[PDB]
C-alpha cells in the first residue's frame, strides 16, 4: 500500500513544523494542505498516513525494546489515569495531551538513542526507498571474498538512507549481517562462510536448526552463497531490485523460514522464467504445511508461466493433477465432489485454484475448454448441508 | 428344478457410486435451471440482449 501509493503521488509526512507566518513549506502539496488540518487530506492518504504510522512504530520496535515500549506505554497511562477522574485541579490538568515532543523526551527518558535521526529519516522526510543492491560474485574461486555492491538512485520520489544491515543465509550456515554506509556507490563484504568443499560429504551441516534438505542441482561449483536479504524483520520502507541465479529463488522456494522471502522470490518468479522445474518445484511447494496465501500467489506463478508455455508445453494442462492428487473424498473416482471442509488449508485453496485454472491459456484462441468443462463440473457438485459452513464464498470464487 | 424348486426375486441392482451423485447432482442442477425458468418468465424481467 505505501510504496504504491507513494510512487502514485507524493510521501504522507508527518508535520512537527508549521507554515505560521503565512508560509507554505510544502514539497508534500502536490495535491493539497497537510500541516494544520484534517479536512483537506484523502483517504488514500490518510489510509497511508496509519500505514506509515504502523511501519515508524515497527522502526521503533527496530531501535527500542519491547519492554521498554510496554514501559513507555504504562507510564503514559498512569500519567493520564492520575491526571483524570479528580476534582478538576486548575493549571495542572493538561498533562492528558500527550503529543509528540513530550511523549518523544518520554522515550528518550526510557532509553535516549538515536531515534531523532528516526524521526528526521521517517517522520519528517516523507519518501519510499527503492534498493539496487546489485548481486556481485566473489569466492567464486576468486581473489576477492564474498563482496556485494550497494547502488541507489531513482528520482521524482527518492530519498537516500544509510547505516543499516543487511542479512545474507548461507549454503548451510551462519546469518551474515553487514554493515550500510551513506554515499551509496559502494562496496561490501560478507563475514564469510568457510570453503564448502566435498559437499557430497558435507550433507546438512547446520543449515537452520534441524531441517532438512539436499540439492546439488544448483550453480553449486563454486558457489557458497543462497539468498541476498536487506533486514527482513521488514524495517526500511523498501522495494529492493536484485538478480539473483534463478536455481537461488526456485531453492527459496521448497522452504525458507520467511513469508516475506516465499512471497517476494513467488514475484521475481512470476516476472521471467518458465522451465518444467519451476512447476515442479511449485507444486512440492502447494503440498505440504507452509502458508496459505503462498499457494495462492504460488497458483498465481503456475497461472502467468503457463501463460508462457505457448510454444513451450511440456508439461501436462496444469492444475487438475492438483486437485486430483491432493483431495480424496472416498478416494474421488477422477472427480472431487462431496465435503472438503473443517481444515481451512483446503477452504482456501479450493477457495482460490479454480481462479488460477480460468488463466492457463497457450495462444490459439486462448483454449481454455478442458478448464471451462472442469469448471462447470464443480458448479455442478455443491454440497448440501452435511457441509455446515454454508458453502457461499466457493461458489462467489468460482463465478469470479 | 424348473418344476420342483423355487427361488427368490430382487430385481432391482445398480450400485453405482459415481453415476448415483452424477445423477442427484444433474437433478439438483435441473430443479436450478427449472424454477429458473419459473420465475425468470413469471415476475418483472430485463434481460442482457434486447428481449430475451
Amino acid at each position: 500500500k505505501i510504496v504504491a501509493y507513494e510512487l502514485k503521488t507524493g510521501g504522507v509526512l508527518l508535520h512537527p513544523i508549521f507554515g505560521g507566518g503565512k508560509e507554505k513549506d510544502n514539497p508534500a502539496s502536490h495535491l493539497h494542505f497537510s500541516i494544520k488540518h484534517p479536512h483537506t487530506l484523502s483517504w488514500e492518504y490518510y489510509s497511508m498516513f496509519q500505514c506509515k504510522a504502523h511501519l515508524v512504530m515497527r522502526l521503533i520496535e527496530n531501535r527500542i525494546s519491547m519492554e521498554f515500549m510496554l514501559q513507555v506505554f504504562n507510564k503514559l497511562l498512569s500519567l493520564a489515569s492520575t491526571a483524570s477522574s479528580q476534582k478538576f485541579q486548575s493549571h495542572m490538568w493538561s498533562q492528558m495531551l500527550v503529543s509528540t515532543s513530550g511523549f518523544l523526551k518520554s522515550i528518550s527518558n526510557v532509553s535516549g538513542k538515536d531515534i531523532q535521526p528516526l524521526i528526521k529519516q521517517w517522520v519528517d522526510q516523507s519518501g519510499v526507498v527503492k534498493f539496487y543492491g546489485s548481486f556481485a560474485f566473489n569466492r567464486k574461486r576468486n581473489v576477492l571474498e564474498l563482496e556485494i555492491k550497494q547502488d541507489y538512485t531513482s528520482p521524482g520520489t527518492q530519498k537516500y538512507v544509510g547505516p543499516l544491515k543487511v542479512t545474507v543465509q548461507e549454503l548451510d550456515g551462519s546469518f551474515n549481517h553487514t554493515l550500510q554506509i551513506e554515499e551509496n556507490s559502494l562496496k561490501h563484504d560478507i563475514p564469510c562462510h568457510s570453503k564448502s568443499r566435498r559437499n557430497k560429504k558435507k550433507k546438512i551441516p547446520l543449515m537452520n536448526g534441524e531441517e532438512v534438505d539436499m540439492d546439488l542441482s544448483a550453480m553449486d561449483a563454486d558457489s557458497p552463497l543462497l539468498w541476498i536479504r536487506i533486514d527482513p524483520d521488514m524495517s526500511v520502507l523498501r522495494k529492493v531490485e536484485f538478480e539473483q541465479a534463478d536455481f537461488m529463488w526456485q531453492y527459496q522456494l521448497r522452504y525458507e523460514r520467511d513469508v516475506v522471502a516465499q512471497q517476494e522470490s513467488i514475484l521475481a518468479l512470476e516476472k521471467f522464467p518458465t522451465p518444467a522445474s519451476r512447476l515442479a518445484l511449485t507444486d512440492i511447494l502447494e503440498q505440504e504445511q507452509c502458508f496459505y496465501r503462498v499457494r495462492m500467489s504460488a497458483c498465481f506463478c503456475l497461472a502467468k508461466i503457463a501463460n508462457s508455455m505457448v510454444s513451450t508445453w511440456t508439461g501436462p494442462p496444469a492444475m487438475k493433477s492438483l486437485f486430483t492428487r491432493m483431495f480424496c473424498c472416498k478416494s474421488c473416482p477422477n472427480i472431487v465432489k462431496t465435503n472438503n471442509f473443517m481444515s481451512f488449508q483446503s477452504y482456501f485453496l479450493q477457495k482460490t485454484m479454480p481462479v488460477a485454472m480460468a488463466l492457463l491459456r497457450d495462444v490459439h484462441n486462448l483454449c481454455p475448454k478442458e478448464v471451462l468443462t472442469f469448471i462447470l463440473d464443480l458448479i455442478k457438485y455443491n454440497d448440501n448441508r452435511k457441509n455446515k459452513f454454508s458453502d457461499n464464498y466457493y461458489r462467489a470464487e468460482m463465478i469470479d | 428344478x424348473x418344476x420342483x424348486x423355487x427361488x427368490x426375486x430382487x430385481x432391482x441392482x445398480x450400485x453405482x457410486y459415481q453415476v448415483l451423485r452424477e445423477k442427484a447432482a444433474s437433478q439438483r442442477r435441473d430443479v436450478e435451471r427449472a424454477l429458473t425458468r419459473f420465475m425468470a418468465k413469471t415476475g418483472e424481467t430485463q434481460s442482457l440482449f434486447k428481449d430475451d
